[PDB]
RNA sequence: CGGAGAGGUA
DNA sequence: GGGTATTCGCCGTGTACCTCTCCTAGCCC
DNA sequence: GGGCTAATGACGGCGAATACCC
């Protein structure tokens, strides 16, 4: 229908065109009769009729007069409807300054005037005054004035000169001003001036200027003139259940402004003294103000009892104004909801259904099929036959069911199978079945969880139901591919309980022919269900081109494991099914079958492996008893030797020899051995408790004891839960959170005290909270997340790029955490992958990668994959289709359209409830010694030492890849070398971490090079020896002479010469930091690498400190520049760092808080980006030093370590995009051929298709800096605006939209949801393809 | 608890909440998002303007099932129109635009 | 009697187009005329608008001549 | 048919 | 002057139900 | 009884507004 949508500003004019009717009396209705009260606020000719097509005085009732007006009561006759419709306006005596200029903060008519805030509120609350126009006077233009300087400008101005107070006095000021010579102005002092904060605020100020004048906008109606008023029936007279009237606070708002109004106009009908209408302007300055935003205003207006009232502002902000309460979710008809039962015989597409809740929601199906056959041929005794529910009707709902989906909901719909689609079946009862395994995917379990039907109506829906929201055509996730359909509790208890081998029972050692007399064997009872058996099975590969081979033999296996084998279709392998069959094991076990056979196997394979769970469940009985739990004997001695151990450490206290917190810690980990020896003993105990016969004398094997088959089976908990139930349940917390000293030595299947109760109490009740508060941020997050990559949409196949990120596996310092198969798995090569038999094309440089090329590439040992990534993507307006790679949850690539920066967002922000809240190596494998940025010397002994700080230890395999990295500090003691090898834990990497290194280059003596005895130095003598050192001191103990007598150790030869350093012609001179301990004396030579002096010295929330990238508490800098560096003034606040390049311009500082422990030296030469003192690694500065694909890097790694730390793994390609989405935007540095301005901050897309043609014609391009904005910045400084007013604020928006007069054209997702047309994401993206060809 | 065709509310044409006063769901914004995931569109195209406020959407589709169309005409949801008189009810000037 | 459209994704890969090119074949069966060319199962043109896409003979193509041809008449 | 306030459900 | 150096407000706060009451009360006729 | 009847138990971030040395 329609495009973009304008907005501007409100100019009188426009109000006036606007509105039909002045309200000039504040009655509301008559109250006596329910008739509307003429010029009130429910006015008819102002607005229109009560009744439809009814006049007031009753003249013409009849639609022939449509149009007319009356003439008795004056009343255009229509429908009611335009009561919605028209407005109206209040004319004002007085001109009245809008609440929002005022007071958004940038105040947009604060800074528009060049004047301080605090003088506007002088001037608006009329305690003061302004000049409009001094001309040839005393007093400056922008001069605020109080009532003494008013009458000295009485006194000696009267004549010429003139001065006003309140909003007129501002619009005067207003009207009283040039823009261009404001312009002019202003950029001859950007040309001129030099000072930063008037750099600043000149900038923003001629952005707005040159803003408002391509604007077409008055900056005068920004002060309000005519109150334009909202319609009657959105600010409805409601009676409650009684003769009164509980509306909205509106009328009331504006029953208070036309009162006010009124009688300042009668006031200024009497002519009174200036003092009152001085008060009763303030007044109605302040009722505007209390009109569009109460409260922004000090202490707030009030209604029923002192509690403030809802406004305009707060129709619009917050949580339940319009578009988080009526437009993003509105209540939708066809809908029901119930508590969710089973019904465990249903197949997954399709769930039951209550007859009585179908007969409800499918009422106008139903009236189309009655008419349809006639049974009643109008529609009232058709409503009257479904409500009496006769013979027929029940056959038509079967008719009309039974190929129509239905959508099923859990309201905390956190990911997107929160929602999925089923065929209905008709089910007697009130609750809803529904499929088991699909509840896993809901997280949804059955106690007592209300799960919401609707109802697709048209025809396009049910093809979008059943075609993509089916439970069929979502069995993988888009977290990652692990199946979904993973079975939860009873079924994999079931199985497990199915595949396992006593060593004997009946049956055991004989021979079967086939798995059918296997069944028939243990529905007779004629066997076991289990027992090592060699039986016939038969297998089908498909080895060759998609072709079956069918193979057999004999296989020793257990009967059970037979029976199931009638079970998987035909091209998956024996050797799946012939382990014990755990959680883990059927879920790749359900994974390898879709990766082998498509869909229809896997999902009829699910179906058996569900029906066949429940029926051997049922056939198991796998109850619990008491004695299913067993407690080891060896407790009682365990706790008695504990008990001996901390009488014995609390005695060595009472003695004297150790202190209290030495005490404790001993104490508490001999508390924990103690615990651990509990855990191996019970865990013993129980895992091979069956000692029985063999059909011979005895033998054990793995128990069929309960607990252990819950606990082994991974159905329900884990070692810690059964732990708990058998052995001591260790060690609880303090609120304080200090680990409690006295242990919880009893266990649940013995009693427990008071008091160990109470201490696991406190822990409990801490982990409620806990989790309450982590599922409130948990929201927030998503919330953010789906708002800052809300506009992306996949749009192109692709765009032909060459550069991409690098892929290695991930390590920290201990084992290869994640290989490098899962973290290139499903994405497309940006590069060619060259295997070291260098220039073998192993794969060619721009395709897919699936997993049988992931074993080709792990076998062939790949160490780096280049890859394309989102970040890197060059598209216009979007994501080009190979730089995403495998949409995961299916199994090609991603089809052209479908939107993932919210799948992307759901599936970080999902487990964040199952989230928590709050010296020396030892090197492990055997391989070769790789060292990365290296450069080292030997030492005296013969040993290795490292003369650069970055070096990194790389531990080649036998194999020739990186399993093991290691962060080397600058000068550590290596037994080996590069180009060696070492063994299987041997011990190379070693340092010293406590001390600083001042190895040295060169060997030569050492004199007293620049050393000052008495005022720079002091002589610290060590009391245990008696061979003391030199200690320097800092900058300010020791006097400030000194402070300039730096300290030197200078390398000397024989002769005394100063020793060349090899590379320069530079001498050996070393620098030292205060409060060093200065090793040597006089008269002694060194070696190269001799220490010269003893130098001294996270959870959810941190995901979201990420994604804002905010700096830390001590942010670790890094050097802004290349070269040489150097020192500077000492202690004007920081100490100042200078680094000069070799070639280029010095001139950049950097001040240091130097109370940090510092990393460089003064004579280091380092790259740009290298740190200087170290902590947590600042984001913005790694995109500006670093690049862009270092700092994606940085983040990926770190929020992997911390989703992984809690073990619930999401693929990076979901982090990758949310990173693109940070840095949408850019900076611009240099205008070049194009118009943009020199500090113009604007994004990222529409400079690079601005330049990119201004290249491709004879012009130049333009350069840029990409400035990494946090997640909610970004979202709100887009080209929309409606998102950001969906998005945390409404008034900064919506003034910073209004000065802009910014025509918002749609482009993206939540913004077509707000005008309700198709969402250009999927199918709508196609739609989108057709209305964009158009024009 | 469910409904078909209801009581309207009067300051936005969108469906009641409650058992007690007969009203239906409430599909929240989550769910909003959950569509968008998918890459169904007119899922949400009927689900937010024809079954939940356009009332000549909906009285049209009421009419087209009962005379067996499966057919929607969008047109504008209501609540984006009370949402631009309110805005206009500040100091705004914001429109709609060319064809 | 319809459980997967699995194949229907196989003859047409794009799975968006799918739901375009079923929803038009099968407006234009539901309302009136233009009889479907699969024996039915009395289920409803939905499932008889995939089955016909999974016997190969429904894509935009067949759309397109026939639409065509008929402005032609 | 509106909004508060209190309790409970996941 | 002017660059940090504080302080001064602004703003956000998990989704979806269900049950119940109480709604402008003031006040000189 | 009624007919008009017009305070105090958050908290982190964050950016704009001054203060105060230098
Ligand atoms: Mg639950
Ligand atoms: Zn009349
Ligand atoms: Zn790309």
């Amino acid at each position: 229908e329609f495009d973009a949508i304008k907005i501007a500003l409100a100019s009188p004019d426009m109000i006036r065109s606007w509105s039909f009717g002045e309200v000039k009396k504040p009655e509301t209705i008559n109250y006596r009769t329910f008739k509307p009260e003429r010029d009130g606020l429910f006015c008819a000719r102002i607005f229109g009729p009560v009744k439809d097509y009814e006049c007031l005085c009753g003249k013409y009732k009849r639609l022939k007069h449509r149009g007319v007006i009356c003439e008795k009561c004056g009343v255009e006759v229509t429908q009611t409807k335009v009561r919605r419709e028209r407005m109206g306006h209040i004319e004002l005596a007085s001109p009245t300054a809008h609440i929002w200029f005022l007071k958004s903060l940038p105040s947009r008519i604060g800074l528009l005037l060049d004047m301080p805030l605090r003088d506007i509120e002088r001037v608006l609350y009329f305690e003061s005054y302004v000049v409009i126009e001094g001309g040839m006077t005393n007093l400056e233009r922008q001069q605020i004035l109080t009532e003494e300087q008013y009458l000295d400008a009485l006194e000696e101005f009267g004549d010429e000169f003139d001065a006003k107070m309140g909003a007129e006095a501002i619009q005067a000021l207003l009207k009283s001003m040039d823009l261009e010579q404001e312009c002019e102005q202003l950029r001859e002092e950007l040309n001129e001036t030099n000072s930063e904060t008037k750099r600043k605020k000149l900038t923003k100020r001629i952005k707005l200027l040159e803003a408002f004048v391509q604007s077409g906008n008055k900056p005068e109606w920004m002060i309000l003139t005519v109150l334009p008023v909202l319609p009657p029936d959105l600010r409805p007279l409601v009676p409650l259940d009684g003769g009164r009237f509980a509306t909205s606070d509106l009328n009331d708002l504006y029953r208070r402004v036309i009162n006010r109004n009124n009688r300042l106009k009668r006031l200024l009908d009497l002519a009174a003294p200036d003092i009152i209408v001085r008060n009763e302007k303030r007044m109605l300055q302040e009722a505007v103000d209390a009109l569009l935003d109460n409260g922004r205003r000090g202490r707030a207006i009030t209604g029923s009892n002192k509690r403030p009232l809802k406004s305009l502002a707060d129709m619009i902000k917050g949580k339940q104004g319009r578009f988080r309460q009526n437009l993003l979710g509105k209540r939708v008809d066809y809908s029901g909801r119930s508590v969710i039962t089973v019904g465990p015989y249903l197949r997954l597409h399709q769930c039951g259904l209550p007859k009585k809740m179908a007969l409800e929601l499918f009422k106008p199906f139903i009236y189309g099929k009655l008419e349809l056959r006639g049974l009643a041929t109008t529609i009232k005794a058709a409503k009257k036959m479904v409500e009496r529910e006769e013979a027929v009707v029940w056959d038509i709902l079967d008719e009309v069911i039974r190929e129509h989906p239905v959508l099923l909901n859990r309201a905390p719909t956190l990911h997107r199978l929160g929602i999925q689609a089923f065929e209905p079946v008709l089910i007697e009862g009130k609750a809803i079945q529904l499929h088991p395994l699909v509840c896993a995917a809901y997280n949804a379990d059955f106690d007592g969880d209300q799960m919401a039907v609707h109802v697709p109506l048209t025809l396009e829906a049910q093809l979008e139901a059943r075609a993509l929201m089916m439970s069929t055509n979502n069995i993988l996730s888009p977290a990652n591919g692990e199946p979904i359909i993973v079975p939860s509790q009873d079924v994999v208890l079931g199985l497990y309980y199915m595949t396992r081998d006593c060593v004997n029972a009946k049956g055991e050692g004989m021979v079967l022919t086939g798995p059918k007399e296997a069944e028939r064997l243990y529905r007779s009872g004629l066997a076991s269900l289990h027992a090592r058996v060699k039986v016939r099975i038969t297998e089908y590969e498909k080895d060759a081109n998609g072709e079956l081979v069918a193979k057999t033999s004999l296989k020793d296996t257990t009967v059970g494991r037979a029976i199931l084998w009638m079970i998987v279709p035909k091209g998956l392998p024996y050797s799946i099914v012939n382990q014990a069959l755990g959680k883990k094991a059927i879920s790749k076990m359900l994974n390898t079958c879709y990766r082998i056979l498509g869909l229809k196997p896997t999902v009829i394979f699910a179906d058996q492996i569900m029906y066949t769970g429940f029926a051997y469940a049922a056939r198991s009985g796998a109850s619990v008893g008491i004695d299913d739990m067993v407690i080891p004997e060896k407790k009682h001695e365990i706790i008695s030797e504990a008990e001996a151990e901390v009488a014995e450490i609390q005695e060595q206290f009472q003695s004297g020899l150790v202190t209290a917190g030495e005490r404790y810690n001993k104490v508490i980990d001999i508390w924990a051995a103690a615990n651990d020896r509990v855990s191996k003993a019970m865990m013993d105990n129980l895992q091979t408790e069956t000692v029985i016969n063999r059909d011979g004398q005895e033998e054990k094997q793995v128990s069929f004891n309960s607990i252990y088959m819950m606990a082994d089976s991974g159905a329900r908990g884990s070692a810690a839960q059964i732990r708990q139930l058998a052995g001591m349940r260790g060690l609880m917390a303090k609120p304080d959170g200090s680990i409690i000293e006295t242990p919880i030595t009893a266990n649940f299947r013995e009693g427990l005290n008071v008091l160990q109760y109470f201490i696991s109490t406190h822990g409990a009740r801490k982990g409620l909270a806990d989790t309450a508060l982590k599922t409130a941020n948990s929201g927030y997050l998503t919330r953010r997340l789906v708002d800052v990559a809300q506009d992306l949409v996949v749009t192109e196949d692709d765009c032909g790029t060459h550069e991409g990120i690098m892929m290695t596996p991930v390590i920290e310092g201990g084992d290869v955490k994640e290989p490098l198969r899962d973290r290139v798995l499903g994405r497309v090569t940006a590069e060619d992958v060259l295997k070291p038999g260098t220039a073998d094309i192993l794969v060619p440089r721009n395709t897919l990668l699936h997993e049988q090329w992931c074993d080709l590439l792990e076998e062939n040992s790949v160490d780096a994959v280049k890859v394309r990534s989102v970040v890197s993507c060059d598209t216009d307006f979007g994501v080009c289709a190979h730089c995403y790679g495998r949409d995961l949850a299916r199994g090609h690539i991603i089809n052209k359209g479908e939107a993932i920066g919210v799948i992307a967002a759901q599936s970080i922000g999902e487990p964040g409830t199952q989230l928590t809240m709050r010296s020396s190596i030892q090197v492990k494998n055997k391989g070769s010694i790789k060292l990365s940025n290296v450069k080292s010397v030997v030492n005296s002994s013969g040993k290795l030492v490292i003369t650069s700080r970055n070096t990194e230890l790389k531990l080649i395999d036998e194999f020739g890849r990186t399993k093991e990295s290691y962060k080397v500090p600058y000068g550590a003691v290596l037994a080996k070398g590069d180009g060696e090898q070492v063994a299987g834990g041997e011990t190379v990497a070693n340092w010293d971490p406590h001390t600083m290194p001042v190895i040295t280059e060169v060997s030569g003596f050492v004199r007293f090079t620049d050393m000052i005895d008495g005022q720079t130095i002091t002589r610290q003598t060590d009391e245990l020896t008696g061979l003391s050192s030199l200690v320097v001191l800092d900058s300010a103990e020791r006097t400030a002479g000194g402070k300039d007598l730096r300290p030197a150790l200078k390398i000397v030869d024989a002769q005394g010469n100063d020793v060349l350093i090899p590379g320069t012609d530079m001498p050996a001179q070393y620098f030292l930091p205060g409060k060093a301990i200065v090793q040597l004396e006089d008269g002694v030579q060194i070696s190269s690498g001799d220490t010269l002096a003893r130098i001294p010295q996270g959870g959810l929330p941190r995901v979201a400190d990420l994604f804002e990238a905010r700096r830390p508490k001590e942010p670790a800098i890094l050097a802004e520049i290349s070269g040489i560096v150097s020192f500077g003034k000492e202690t004007k606040g920081k100490r100042r760092l200078v680094i000069t390049p070799v070639d280029g311009s010095d001139p950049y500082e950097e001040m240091i808080p130097k109370w940090r422990q510092l990393n460089v030296f003064e004579g280091e030469r380092v790259e740009r980006g290298d740190v200087i003192s170290d902590g947590p690694e600042a984001p913005h500065d790694i995109l500006r030093l670093r690049g862009v694909h270092a700092v994606t890097r940085y983040i990926v790694n770190e929020v992997q370590d911390v989703y992984r730390l809690q073990g619930v793994k999401i693929n990076d390609k979901h982090i990758e995009v949310i990173v693109r989405q940070m840095l949408r935007k850019a900076t611009i540095v240099n205008a070049g051929s194009s118009d943009f301005l020199e500090g113009e901050q604007v994004e990222y897309s529409r400079v690079k298709i601005a330049n990119r043609e201004l290249e491709a014609n004879g012009k130049v391009g333009a350069t840029y800096s990409r400035d990494l904005l946090g997640i909610t910045k970004a979202s709100l400084a887009t080209e929309s605006f409606i998102s950001a007013a969906s998005f945390q604020e409404t008034t900064r928006v919506l003034t910073e939209a209004a000065v802009a007069g910014k025509r918002d054209e749609l482009r993206g997702l939540k913004e077509n949801v707000i005008v309700g047309r198709l969402i250009p994401a999927g199918t709508g993206y196609a739609y989108h393809q057709d209305r964009m060809r158009r024009r | 608890h469910a409904r078909s065709t209801g009581s309207y509310s009067l300051v936005t044409q969108q469906p009641l909440g409650g058992k007690a006063q007969f009203g239906g769901q409430r599909f929240g914004e989550m769910e909003v998002w959950a569509l968008e995931a998918y890459g169904a569109a007119y899922t949400l195209q009927e689900m937010l303007t024809v079954k939940s406020d356009d009332v000549n959407g909906r009285t049209k589709m009421y009419k087209n099932i009962v005379d067996g169309n499966h057919q929607m005409e969008p047109g504008m949801p209501e609540s984006f129109n009370v949402l631009l008189k309110e805005i206009r009810s500040l100091g705004i000037n914001i429109e709609l635009e060319d064809e | 009697a319809r459980v997967t459209v699995q194949d229907a994704v196989e003859k047409i890969g794009n799975r968006f187009d799918l739901v375009l090119v079923a929803a038009r074949r099968a407006r234009q069966m539901q309302v009136g005329g233009k009889d479907p060319l699969v024996p039915e199962e009395n289920d409803k043109t939905t499932v008889i608008a995939l089955r016909e896409i999974e016997e190969g003979l429904i894509n935009n193509q067949i759309l397109d001549v026939r639409e065509r041809q008929e402005q032609q008449e």
